[PDB]
């Protein structure tokens, strides 16, 4: 008995658990994001 | 006229054992009913600061810590003390002091509570006699007090605000991990090593 | 939480044997989004 | 190519890779996440490690 995997979840952008929400302003450039979007919306499909 | 129903005369003769009491009440066999407050407590046995000292515990969370030593240090308290004259006596850490406005207030130390006093009536206190499985009487619980800090500015208080105020600072359940493989792998390979084990054990079946 | 137990139970005669079979939720473990291609390699989404 | 010979060519020029501001990007952030992990499971030592490797890498411009 360990960590047995029951899904996956979608993430909300620039929340605590998205990848933007560190990465500073230069490094969102690389990345091919928008410095002012704002996050609050989900990626499905 | 409702009847007694109780006719039968029937007496028991038991005797209860009584002991003499260290102290009597005076003109009113009255008592205060005090709820206890969290950060009030009552240590009932005599003060030894040798054993204290050596279990104080120290812990990594800062609420509980703070709220222990608070406890701690408000604990109403006793102790045997030497008297001058080569006497033992009984000394205490706590007082109760009564205002020209006829107000109480529990003291310990510097720390002064308050008592708000109402008035019940029909409530009164017994002794537990269960080894003969009756209840007898002691006195009557005429008031009910509450304990409450005097100010804001009381220690106790804003010892107490900060221990709530940061208690509920605290919330992180979910403990964050890396993958470093499919998830979903083990569900595969164990359901093609199952698939495998059925095909064999049907063979084995067929052939039993 | 709100269910932390699963439970069966088997009074086994076939010599009394009450057998409970109960599974435990721990605790949930999070991760940061990730992409798994179809030749099996894991990456940062 | 097959994708196993992809993969592997990929691995060599990683290896031979002394930076790229997409991969440096992506180390960051896969270090970020490893300190998160870290700090969830209390372990003051890796954490310092952790932290003076992104002050490493860091300071853009």
């Amino acid at each position: 008995g360990n960590k047995v995997h029951i899904g996956k979840v979608p993430i909300m952008l620039r929340s605590k658990f998205c990848s933007l929400r560190t990465l500073d302003e230069v490094d969102l450039y690389k990345m091919k994001e928008c410095p002012y979007d704002m996050g609050g919306y989900f990626v499905i499909n | 006229h409702t009847k007694s129903v109780y006719d039968n005369g029937e007496t028991l003769d038991i005797s209860l054992p009584i002991h003499p009491k260290s102290h009597i009440p005076q003109g009113k066999q009255d008592r205060w009913v005090v709820k206890l407050p969290d950060f009030l407590d009552i240590n009932a046995e005599p003060f030894d600061p040798r054993p204290f000292e050596m279990n104080v515990k120290t812990h990594e969370d800062k609420n509980q810590e703070l709220l222990d030593k608070l406890i701690a240090v408000n604990t109403v308290r006793w102790r045997y003390a030497k008297s001058e004259t080569g006497g033992i006596f009984k000394e205490t850490n706590s007082q109760i002091i009564q205002w020209e406005d006829g107000t109480y207030s529990l003291r310990v130390g510097s720390e002064i509570f308050d008592m708000f006093t109402t008035n019940t009536d029909d409530n009164y206190l017994v002794s537990e006699h269960n080894e003969e499985g009756i209840l007898m009487t002691e006195s009557t619980l005429s008031k009910s007090v509450k304990l409450v800090p005097a100010s804001f500015q009381s220690t106790t208080h804003q010892k107490l605000a900060k221990a709530l105020s940061a208690k509920q600072k605290k919330e992180s359940y979910a403990r964050s991990v890396v993958t470093k493989e499919d998830p979903e792998e083990r569900q595969r390979r164990l359901e093609s090593q199952e698939n495998e084990r059925y095909r064999l054990e049907r063979r084995r079946k067929q052939a039993e | 939480w709100e269910e932390p137990r699963l439970i069966l139970d088997q009074p086994a005669q076939h010599d009394n044997i009450n057998k409970r079979y109960e599974i435990r939720f721990g605790k949930i473990y999070l991760s940061r989004p990730t992409m798994t291609e179809a030749d099996g390699t894991t990456h940062a989404m | 190519l097959s994708n196993d010979e992809v993969n592997s060519i990929v691995k060599m020029k990683q290896s031979l890779s002394s930076n790229t501001g997409f991969n440096t990007v992506l180390k960051k952030a896969q270090l970020q996440e490893e300190l998160e992990e870290a700090r969830d499971a209390h372990d003051h030592e890796r954490v310092a490690r952790i932290e003076a490797e992104l002050k490493s890498i860091g300071a853009e411009s």
